[PDB]
């Protein structure tokens, strides 16, 4: 069991602050990276914030720097997010996600269940794809010479109402 | 094969008065009558006088070292050799003592002369110290060779005397010289000597002694030194 | 039994009327201030860099190993180094690596393919596991990448 | 290094409590610990400064009181045996 329980969500006011808090269990969680993704009710994936294996790297994506601070306490092995100075925009269920290699290739396996927090995307992958039974259907991400090009792209199939799950890592390869 | 001059020459025996007494720890006592049980060569024992002669010896409980020109530069503690098992190799060609518990594959012949022919050569070595020298006849240096919890410990002192044959009188404590945690077993040991067939040898006698469970009463003085003792 | 040094007399005794004299109520102890962890300053540092800054690594299949002993080790220092994008500990927890003590510590030095890294952990199989490089189930220790 | 103060040292493995204060004990260069007839330690070297330091227990003992009869008065003197003055 790699599993990572979380919490800390709940209904919050614009302009406020809240702590998210997800402890990790069954691996050393102090020498994995970890992030924090965000999905908005009824959209795609939005990734919040990510912290390195010794919390010494931070990450913050452009949508939400300089307001949320990403902490991780591996005494008691778990991990933090600090969201201050809220928005509308940041009603979404939260998930923390294990980072399977280093960067730049990450690698998010194992997510957690999902906290409820009420208060564009780089990669041009189309809208929808409709696909046949037996069919052999080719859906295509698209990206810049620093996203696809040079980083491992790594796939995840979310099913309706549960967290994500990795397809496939490394361009390549399965779980 | 061995030397080409090995004549033959009966383990002579001696009388080791009072010396073999080291600070059987690290503790400071200031005019103190201390009662330890450890081990310690027994006084008045009859500890072998070795003479160019280095036979192999056990080292069951460990032993005392009585030296008496830097003839003997080391020792070779081991138990299989052979290149089969690790073995403890210490050389002082000149002031510069080396510890390598080494897969040594010294020859049972240590040749030597300067010329240095004792091991071939070392491999999977697994500790390695470059420390400062540890070392009629005018210096005597006695030393005690201990293997507790893997730790193998030696007590020193260097000594100037005036003497030509067995071991003077008087009293002198051993100090810790130096603790290596080797944490290998060992039982048997050898000298190393500076004296490519017909080399000669030159005048140096040193005395082996056997350290027993034995209780002493040392006593320290004011200044925490260990001045005389009874057993 | 708290308020007056009295009432701890007219406790001890058990008694609300204490006869004149003098009687030890209680005993007292100036408390530790603080605690004075006090060690030999680092004398023996272990040189890291003649595996890690090393100029020339060896490959995957003839792998390096180099003995570490007699010697102190940091590993905080390689755990809070950036240039370090992997270190995965399997057995052990990094942020206790300065507090535990071993025997010995082996580094297995090789250079290896970035898709290839996640076979350096325990368990793991493929062509640089199973064929290059194989660490047991059961590892205590930790991977630098 | 704080001297002249209860503390709870640790020096390598040897612990315990106590207020350290300088001295002028000739440890051998070896040595490490100090010790008495009664077998505690008394003294101890410093590892990362060569500095011989004695361990004092801190003040402690037992507190007598001195009182006249309850009946007489309820005024108190308190005797902290065999301690310096400290706290009050
Ligand atoms: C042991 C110590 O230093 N404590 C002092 C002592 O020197 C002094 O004599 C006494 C008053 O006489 O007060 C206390
Ligand atoms: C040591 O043994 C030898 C040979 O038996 C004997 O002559 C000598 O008196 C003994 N000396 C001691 C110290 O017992
Ligand atoms: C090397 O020496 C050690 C000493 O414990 C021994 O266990 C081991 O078998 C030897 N062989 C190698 C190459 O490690
Ligand atoms: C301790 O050393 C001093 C010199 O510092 C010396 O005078 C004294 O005799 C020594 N101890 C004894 C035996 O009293
Ligand atoms: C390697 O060299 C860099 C140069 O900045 C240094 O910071 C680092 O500590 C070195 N690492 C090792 C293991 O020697
Ligand atoms: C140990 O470090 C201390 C503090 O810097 C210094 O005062 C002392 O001289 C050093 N001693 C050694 C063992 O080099």
């Amino acid at each position: 069991e790699v599993q990572v329980l979380e919490s800390g969500g709940g209904l919050v006011q614009p302009g406020g602050s809240l702590r998210l808090s997800c402890a990790a269990s069954g691996f050393t969680f102090s020498s994995y990276d970890m992030s924090w993704v965000r999905q908005a009710p009824g959209k795609g994936l939005e990734w919040v914030s990510g912290i390195s294996y010794s919390g010494g790297s931070t990450y913050y994506a452009d949508s939400v720097k300089g307001r949320f601070t990403i902490s991780r306490d591996n005494s008691k092995n778990t991990l933090y997010l600090q969201m201050n100075s809220l928005r509308a925009e940041d009603t979404a269920v939260y998930y923390c996600a294990r980072d399977v290699n280093f960067v730049p290739l990450v690698t998010f396996d194992y997510w957690g269940q999902g906290t409820l927090v009420t208060v564009q995307s780089v990669l041009t992958q189309p809208p929808s794809a409709s696909g046949t039974p037996g069919q052999r259907v080719t859906l295509s991400c698209t990206g810049s010479s620093s996203n696809i090009g040079s980083n491992s792209v790594t796939w995840y199939q979310q099913l309706p109402g549960t967290a994500p799950k990795l397809l496939i890592y490394d361009d390549n390869q399965r779980p | 094969v061995n030397l080409t001059t090995r004549t033959q020459l009966p383990p002579a025996y001696t009388n080791s008065f009072t010396r073999g007494v080291y600070y059987p720890d690290k503790v400071f006592r200031s005019s103190v009558l201390h009662s330890t049980q450890d081990l310690f060569l027994p006084f008045f024992s009859n500890v072998t006088w070795f003479h160019f002669d280095n036979p192999v010896l056990p080292f069951n409980d460990g032993v005392y070292f009585a030296s008496t020109s830097n003839i003997i530069r080391g020792w070779i503690f081991g138990t299989t050799l052979d290149s089969k098992t690790q073995s403890l190799l210490i050389v002082n060609n000149a002031t510069n003592v080396v510890i390598k518990v080494c897969e040594f594959q010294f020859c049972n012949d240590p040749f030597l002369g300067s010329e240095f022919r004792v091991y071939s050569s070392a491999n999977n070595c697994t500790f390695e110290y470059v420390s400062q020298p540890f070392l009629n006849f005018k210096n005597l240096r006695e030393f005690v060779f201990k293997n507790i919890d893997g730790y193998f410990k030696i007590y020193s002192k260097h000594t100037p005397i005036n003497l030509v044959r067995d071991l003077p009188q008087g009293f002198s404590a051993l100090e810790p010289l130096v603790d290596l945690p080797i944490g290998i077993n060992i039982t048997r040991f050898q000298t190393l000597l500076a004296l490519s067939s017909g080399w000669t040898a030159g005048a140096a006698a040193y005395y082996v002694g056997y350290l027993q469970p034995r209780t002493f009463l040392l006593k320290y003085n004011e200044n925490g030194t260990i001045t005389d003792a009874v057993d | 039994c708290a308020l007056d040094p009295l009432s701890e007399t007219k406790c001890t005794l058990k008694s609300f009327t204490v006869e004149k004299g003098i009687y030890q109520t209680s005993n007292f102890r100036v408390q530790p201030t603080e605690s004075i962890v006090r060690f030999p300053n680092i004398t023996n540092l272990c040189p890291f860099g003649e595996v890690f800054n090393a100029t020339r690594f060896a490959s995957v299949y003839a792998w390096n190993r180099k003995r570490i002993s007699n010697c102190v080790a940091d590993y905080s220092v390689l755990y809070n180094s950036a240039s370090f994008s992997t270190f995965k500990c399997y057995g052990v927890s990094p942020t206790k690596l300065n507090d535990l003590c071993f025997t010995n510590v082996y580094a297995d030095s090789f250079v290896i393919r970035g898709d290839e890294v996640r076979q350096i952990a325990p368990g793991q199989t493929g062509k640089i596991a199973d064929y290059n490089y194989k660490l047991p189930d059961d590892f205590t220790g930790c991977v630098i990448a | 290094l704080v001297k002249n103060k209860c503390v709870n040292f640790n020096f390598n493995g040897l612990t315990g409590t106590g207020v350290l204060t300088e001295s002028n004990k000739k440890f051998l260069p070896f040595q490490q610990f100090g010790r008495d007839i009664a077998d505690t330690t008394d003294a101890v070297r410093d590892p990362q400064t060569l500095e011989i330091l004695d361990i004092t227990p801190c003040s402690f003992g037992g507190v007598s009181v001195i009182t006249p009869g309850t009946n007489t008065s309820n005024q108190v003197a308190v005797l902290y045996q065999d301690v310096n003055c400290t706290e009050v």
